[PDB]
């Protein structure tokens, strides 16, 4: 979430991203219910108070809500002990914040990204951009280790594929940031203008980047201003389920069918409706594939047509459990590396060298009863050379 | 006792060649130059290099041996001539080989070379690992030999490894550059079936698998059993090997060096493993009496941790005392020989015991006063003297 990204930050990065126009309240909106009173309060008082005022501040009952807002606050740093006044630049900026100092562009959104998951899936037809393969590709969500041929789809792909639009979105924005950093461009600038959408050199190719995503249009030949869509600021199902395992859906888009036939084995593709069966093949396919069941259950019950909510649960329980169970029964081998020690003599003296390798981060499984110890042999230099000492110690 | 004394101070050399010893602060050309200590000593390597001739050369013909040689000397003892055949009663170390090569065929002549012409005893430091891949197990036998007493073993060299398939003798060739000795293992489906684990003897028993590895099938190791050398051994096996081999080896000298070796490992597995001898009879009484001991220092370092009584006290109120009065010992009766040696070493042990405070409890030192008040001897055939004056150690 937002609040994740924030606290994810250091104070030097936030005060500087603290900018006069907008971020002072996209993160006030982020105070989900008390912090706003609070940071209101004291948005007018250049004198710091003791922190027992705030404390006392709120009724013995629903005090959790009192420390969590503090902790939270203090993350963010708004203020400062100083011993709890706000930092300076963040109260003249909110001070200066607060009296101080489109049916096409929905569609034209909806259209982008529904060729951009054509892309991302085994798609024939869809748009090409080498510059928007290449970012997909760094996301995590793709690899493609051959130019020549055209990327595959990695298992995080499908489950990236699965998730709603506004989480999907969401995602691919942070893994978008993240890769930023990575690339170079400054995080604080590309950061306040998603702030500023709500209410340079990198600037122009971060709103590029955007465009291409579909959350923007300039539609005057790539104009300084712009006309942000819905999706920038952050429907009824189709989908009918019987009991049988079988899925009738009213797509036209080609998008859900290539979603359906993930999971699904295709029977009858009608101009305003699809058959497709749920059978063994098509869940343990996307199973193997990455998929897990809680995906494959959200996104029928999400794309649930109108008929089957009358009906409580909506998605009939005996097709929840079959795919659960489809999903159960495979259970997988894993990967590590690692080496193993033996003839640990006394049994009080190998439980201090467990401890050596769980710090280090080294330690992969333990045994106290055969006293056998895997470490990893990136590791493997530090654990010897502790071992010798405790045998010097004796 | 000859291993102490050559690390201690240089070597016992038996037939020196006129100094031949110039490690020790007197010489070795009379008898009545000697150290008391050192003829001591020497009488006694003299004797347990005998019993390596024998472990080379069987015991029947070291007695043939013995017996022409006082044959050659009672033929010798009734002439008159005056010693044109008397010096056939005198013995030399060439005379004595040379009628162990006629009697035999076999010259011991390395075996003389290494432990009576050369003055030193050998160290042995060995660790084992189990590869669980080839299912070997791989020995790891270094030797000490640049202290002062010490020599170099390049001879062969016997290990006796009891795994779940029973015991097994391994001959090991240890060379100068030797280090890793890799020996093959058996299965390990006795552990599959609850079956009985064959023993060194001829005998098999229950044993509790619980404490084993579960990749290994080997129980204990010994380097060196049948004492084949004049050697030191310092094995290292984990603690539930020891335990093993105090309790179901049958030679008592492997008993006896894992009551030595337990005292490294306070776990209660030990403590258990311990009283488990004390209570046994159809054990050595020398082990129970070493493993009094053994627990009492193992009970001094898990103080904080113990938790009942003080250790062997319900032991020897149930061995040595009434049933209907706990703190009242019975009367002397010392005809059984061996629980009357355990009787008289176990009080000296328990007194071992200290507390938090570094104190001897006062529910020892109450008990060992009990002991004293109430022993009564009108009834034994034997006298008291010796448990009376172990009741003041």
């Amino acid at each position: 979430n937002l609040q994740e990204f924030l606290g994810g930050l250091s104070p030097g990065v936030l005060d500087r991203l603290y900018g006069h126009p907008a971020t002072c309240l996209a993160v006030f909106r982020e105070l989900p219910s008390l912090a706003k009173n609070w940071v209101m309060r004291m948005l007018f008082l250049e004198q710091p108070l003791p922190q027992a005022a705030v404390a006392l501040w709120v009724k013995k009952e629903f005090s959790k809500a009192q420390e969590e807002s503090t902790g939270l606050l203090s993350g963010l740093r708004i203020w400062h002990t100083q011993l709890l006044i706000l930092n300076p630049i963040f109260r003249q900026n909110l001070r200066i914040a607060l009296l101080g100092g489109v049916p096409s562009l929905d569609k034209y959104a909806e259209e982008r990204w529904e060729v951009v998951l054509h892309f991302m899936v085994g798609s024939p037809s869809a748009a090409v951009s080498q510059d928007l393969a290449q970012l997909l590709s760094q996301a995590g969500l793709m690899k493609s280790t051959e130019p020549g041929e055209p990327p595959c789809i990695t298992s995080a792909g499908f489950q990236f594929l699965l998730l709603d639009t506004p989480a999907q979105l969401w995602y691919f924005m942070l893994q978008y940031l993240q890769t930023a950093q990575s690339r170079g461009m400054d995080l604080v600038e590309i950061l306040s203008f998603l702030f500023q959408l709500s209410f340079s050199d990198s600037l122009l190719n971060f709103l590029q980047h955007l465009r291409e995503f579909g959350l923007v249009f300039q539609r005057k030949r790539k104009s300084r201003r712009y006309y942000p869509t819905r999706l920038a600021i952050n429907q009824p199902g189709f989908i009918v389920v019987e009991t049988n395992y079988r899925l009738y859906a009213y797509t036209e888009s080609e998008l859900q069918i290539a979603l359906i036939a993930l999971f699904s084995e295709m029977l009858y593709r009608f101009p305003n409706m699809v058959v497709a069966q749920v059978t063994r093949e098509s869940v343990q396919q996307a199973i193997a594939s990455g998929i897990t069941a809680q995906q494959i259950i959200h996104f029928l019950r999400t794309r649930a047509h109108p008929v089957m909510l009358k009906q409580t649960p909506v998605l009939p329980p005996t097709i929840t459990d079959q795919i659960r169970l489809w999903e159960l029964e495979r259970d997988r081998l894993r990967f590590t590396e690692g080496v193993l020690y033996n003839q640990f003599l006394s049994q009080v003296d190998f439980e201090l060298l467990l401890a050596h390798a769980r710090e280090l981060g080294v330690l992969v499984f333990e045994n106290s009863a055969k006293r056998l110890m895997v470490v990893t042999p990136a590791g493997h230099s530090d654990v010897k050379r502790f071992w010798k000492r405790q045998k010097h110690s004796s | 006792k000859i291993v102490a004394y050559e690390l201690k101070t240089g070597g016992v050399l038996l037939h020196p060649i006129f100094n031949p010893a110039s490690h020790l602060h007197f010489s070795i050309k009379h008898p009545h130059t000697l150290s008391w200590e050192y003829y001591s000593m020497f009488q006694c390597k003299a004797h347990l290099v005998m019993r390596l001739i024998e472990n080379r050369i069987s015991m029947e013909f070291m007695l043939q041996v013995f017996n022409k040689l006082l044959s050659l000397a009672s033929t010798a003892s009734s002439q008159k001539f005056q010693s044109h055949m008397w010096s056939q009663m005198l013995v030399s170390t060439s005379g004595f080989l040379k009628s162990i090569s006629n009697v035999s065929g076999k010259d011991i002549q390395p075996l003389i070379k290494q432990w009576v012409d050369q003055s030193g005893v050998v160290k042995f430091y060995g660790s084992f690992a189990f590869n669980r891949k080839r299912n070997v197990l791989e020995l790891e036998i270094k030797q000490d030999y640049t202290s002062p007493g010490t020599q170099k073993y390049v001879g062969p060299l016997k290990v006796t490894v009891q795994e779940l398939d029973g015991s097994f003798n391994h001959t090991l060739q240890i060379e100068e550059n030797s280090l890793k000795h890799d020996i093959p293992c058996h299965s390990k489906s006795r552990r599959n079936k609850k079956k009985k684990i064959p023993l060194m003897n001829g005998e098999e028993v229950d044993m509790d698998l619980s404490a084993m590895d579960a990749d290994s099938p080997l129980l204990w190791i010994r380097i060196d059993p049948d004492m084949s050398v004049l050697r030191k051994v310092e094995f290292e096996q984990a603690d539930f090997m020891w335990q093993y081999q105090l309790r179901y080896e049958r030679d008592v000298v492997a008993q006896q060096e894992s009551i030595l070796a337990l005292e490294k490992f306070p776990t209660p597995a030990s403590r258990l493993a311990l009283t488990d001898i004390l209570e046994q009879e159809q054990c050595f009484y020398r082990v129970r009496m070493s493993a009094c001991f053994c627990l009492a220092k193992i009970a001094n370092s898990m103080v904080s941790t113990w938790t009942g009584p003080p250790a062997m006290k319900s032991l020897f109120t149930r061995m040595f005392c009434c049933k209907s009065c706990p703190n009242i010992v019975k009367t002397n009766n010392f005809m059984s020989f061996q629980s009357y040696f355990l009787q008289k070493t176990m009080p000296v042990a328990m007194a071992l015991l200290r507390d938090v405070h570094n104190l001897c409890p006062k529910e020892v030192l109450t008990f060992i006063l009990d002991l004293i008040k109430y022993n009564d001897n009108r009834k034994n055939k034997f006298s008291d003297n010796y448990y009376r004056a172990e009741m003041i150690d």
